[PDB]
């Protein structure tokens, strides 16, 4: 997944 | 933000979780993104009880509230990223609509309060983690  | 605030409950996705965070789990689940740990401070969000499949979220990458639709909760086979394998999330919703590496943790909500946390995207789709059926958070 994201978080960046 | 980056986190829903919910009673003594702060919900964040799991990737993005802190030390602190671990240091005070409560719960977490590696295949839906969610993490849950206790705060000493009483949270100011709601969490929606409804099966609403509409709302509005904020994109972090584009400092914007962003209207939209959103299937419902499902296993979503999701790409190998750097934070995860190759893998089933469960409790997925995708939406079409703007998405980047750091829109993670922007949160979906509705009239009936916060219904879910971005924690994926690409290929056009922004993915939520459904947070409504956590009933124990209220
Ligand atoms: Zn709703």
């Amino acid at each position: 997944f994201r978080g960046k | 933000s980056g986190a829903i605030y919910v009673g003594n409950f702060r919900v964040v996705n799991r990737h993005l979780a802190t030390h602190n965070d671990w240091a005070n789990l409560v719960w977490e689940d590696s295949s839906r993104d969610l993490l849950v740990s206790s705060t000493t401070a009483q949270g100011c969000d709601t969490i929606a009880r409804c099966n609403c499949q509409t709302g509005v979220y904020y994109c972090n990458s584009r400092r914007k509230h962003y209207p939209v639709s959103f299937s419902k909760p499902s296993l979503i086979y999701v790409e190998a990223s750097e934070y995860y394998p190759a893998r089933y999330q469960s409790h997925l919703m995708l939406a079409q609509g703007h998405s980047e590496p750091g829109d993670a943790g922007g949160i979906l909500r509705c009239q009936h309060g916060v219904v879910g946390i971005v924690s994926t995207g690409g290929n056009g789709l922004v993915g939520f983690a459904d947070v409504r059926d956590l009933l124990w958070l209220d």
